[PDB]
């Protein structure tokens, strides 16, 4: 059931949210790794387009 | 020739065409130093290039 699945994604939301309290730093880490990436993802796409315009 | 700059002897050349004719004329078009500058450009895109790419993998 899809029912499960919902109640699945809120609170294995709190249960996500708990399991990186259980490593608040290599979650830290972990996201910096993706922000440095898309942050320069979006960067170096908006700014070739806007010195291409 | 002796990789000697194109921003200098031309204005050597300018004044010796000032003389060896008897007036300003020659009005020539300077050389290599805007391969000087596209070269910097060209070496400046490799900056940007190679180091945000640098970067990033390092942030790999």
């Amino acid at each position: 059931g899809w029912r499960q699945f919902v109640s699945g994604f809120n609170e294995a939301l709190t249960m996500a949210w708990r399991a990186l309290a259980a490593n608040k730093m290599r979650t830290l880490l972990t996201m910096l790794g993706i922000i440095i990436g898309i942050a320069s993802v979006v960067s170096i796409v908006v700014v070739g387009d806007a010195a291409k315009q | 020739k002796e990789g000697f700059d194109s921003a200098e002897a031309e204005q050597q050349l300018t004044r010796l065409l000032s003389l060896r004719h008897g007036k300003k004329d020659f009005f020539t078009w300077n050389m290599d130093g805007v391969l000087k500058t596209v070269e910097k450009t060209t070496r400046t895109l490799q900056l940007f290039l190679t180091l945000v790419a640098v970067i990033s993998l390092v942030v790999g």
